[PDB]
């Protein structure tokens, strides 16, 4: 019967809650290991890998040039470079997220562009699926 | 639950001529339980009006149907006060638990009880710190043991919250900032005054009086902050509700890698911890193990030979991760760490059964590892055991 809600808002109801019982919580836990050098930054031979790109979304076996380069790589440098850890970074992303904005309007605001078709005019090439 | 509970009640009262005894009239005195009636969370309503009704007939109890004096008072007292911070009654409930601490009648555990309202008002921050923190730390010291179930936790709580806002907290952080960058400045006109006036010089040694006592009280408080870390794995150890605690102590032992003189104030403690229940941070604590003669770093490994003998299986994937990432190529400090992570790993190996699980479990990774490396032939998918040698 529903469209994309109710007990999809009752998630939603949710989503949010988790901060009021602990705002510490998910936070402490993260940057607890954080602390210790994990490599929270990209590997630019890793970013080509990804998004299928190829020829398809779903490429087949082994293929050409066997698995486009096998794709591999490695060594970074000034540019680019996580200020100490980006972790840190990070850390204000989350409470930010986690942050006047009616608890309400977490839901809207995924809803906002949950239906929007111009979020899905742009997205990993390929695969666009409505329903 | 209860609907004519209380009606039920009325009867034993209504009997008062023929009444064989008014402890009867004490039974429902004891209204712990008749608080809880609807104390356990009415939630479709949310647990508001029934309460606060009830405490007033348990004031009553006090004084209406009965003539006498006991814990219950304080007992009715931090009722009170939960229904209060139910609804915004700021200082009224810092005014009954002010009342309760007024009163003697009771044990020092329901002091203990009363340290939740000193928090409470830490939050509210009516008075100086040192000198609630005082009234608190007392009574939580004086009669311990005489509760157990919910007492630890908040005992830990208590000690743990105010202090750990001392060692970090964003003014807070910034004062300690200011008075680090004074010691600074202190040492630097030391360093001039060492080598014409001493009036300068004395104005500079009473400032360096002034900040050393600053100092020494922010150092104590962090190695008051090591004993709460302590105190809060002996609250893993009474129950094992709080991954948050876990997660605390991980902080606890990343500012001791950070601070390298505070692992003496976390020395004798960290014998007793089973840091078993730590299996969320079992990896990364084990990966924070380092090889020298150093305190944090003996210490993690002996912690972590205890966590193979006692049971390594939980965490042996992370174990036999940790020497499957074996690679040859990285080459610094951490090295030779590993190397004698890999000793350490050996000496864990020495007791023959567990030799034999580690044994095992090096030959499942080696077994693992060629089925990796076995890209032959470009295969079907149906792989047969004869095919790897």
């Amino acid at each position: 019967i529903t469209g994309v809600e109710g007990v999809f808002r009752r998630c939603m109801e949710f989503t949010l809650e988790t901060l009021r019982r602990e705002e510490d919580s998910l936070l402490s836990v993260l940057e607890v290991l954080r602390y210790d050098p994990f490599s929270w930054l990209i590997s630019p031979l890793r970013r080509m890998k990804k998004q299928k790109m190829q020829l398809e979304n779903f490429n087949q076996p082994e293929s050409g040039n066997i698995t486009t380069d096998a794709s591999r790589d490695p060594k970074i440098q000034r540019n680019n470079v996580s200020g100490e850890s980006e972790a840190e970074r990070a850390i204000l992303k989350v409470r930010q997220k986690l942050s006047t904005l009616s608890v309400e309007a977490s839901v809207g605001e995924l809803i906002r562009i949950a239906q929007d078709p111009s979020y899905l005019a742009l997205m990993f090439c390929g695969w666009s699926a409505f329903q | 639950l209860l609907e004519i509970r209380n009606v039920l009640l009325s009867l034993l009262q209504s009997h008062k001529q023929l009444d064989l005894s008014d402890d009867l009239a004490s039974f429902r005195k004891y209204y712990i339980l008749e608080l809880l009636k609807i104390s356990e969370s009415f939630l479709i309503v949310d647990n508001l009006q029934n309460a606060f009704s009830v405490a007033m007939l348990s004031d009553a109890l006090y004084r209406k149907f009965d003539l006498a004096d006991e814990n219950l008072k304080h007992d009715i007292d931090f009722l009170s006060s939960k229904i209060l911070w139910q609804r915004d009654e700021k200082i009224d409930a810092i005014g009954m638990l002010s009342e309760s601490l007024s009163k003697t009648n009771s044990s020092i555990f329901p002091s203990i009880s009363y340290a939740y309202l000193g928090n409470w008002l830490y939050t509210t921050k009516s008075e100086k710190t040192e000198l609630v923190s005082k009234n608190y730390f007392e009574k939580s010291l004086s009669h311990m043991s005489h509760l157990n179930a919910k007492e630890k936790a908040k005992i830990y709580c208590m000690f743990a919250q105010f202090c750990d806002n001392n060692y970090s907290s964003p003014d807070l952080t910034e004062d300690f900032k200011r008075m680090e960058k004074l010691y600074f400045e202190k040492k630097n006109d030391i360093q001039q005054l060492e080598r014409l006036k001493n009036h300068h010089s004395r104005e500079m040694s009473s400032f360096i009086i002034d900040e050393r006592e600053y100092l020494r009280m922010s150092t104590f408080r962090s190695k008051m902050l090591t004993q709460s870390i302590t105190h809060y794995l002996k609250c893993l150890s009474e129950s094992d509700e709080n991954d948050v605690l876990i997660s605390r102590c991980c902080t606890m032992w990343l500012s001791n890698s950070h601070l390298d003189e505070l692992n003496n104030s976390l020395q004798h403690y960290l014998q007793n911890l089973p840091c078993k229940k730590f299996i969320p941070v079992f990896y990364q604590l084990a990966a924070r193990l380092m090889n020298e003669n150093s305190k944090f770093q003996q210490s993690l490994t002996s912690i972590c030979y205890n966590v193979g003998r006692n049971h390594p299986y939980h965490s042996l994937h992370v174990l036999f991760s940790l020497v499957s990432n074996v690679p040859e190529i990285e080459n610094l400090d951490a090295g030779s760490r590993y190397r004698a992570v890999k000793k350490i790993l050996d000496l864990l190996k020495v007791n023959q059964g567990l030799s034999n699980l580690v044994t095992k479990l090096l030959c499942s990774f080696e077994n693992y590892v060629s089925l990796a490396e076995w890209n032959p032939r470009s295969k079907v998918d149906s792989t047969s055991f004869s095919r790897f040698p």
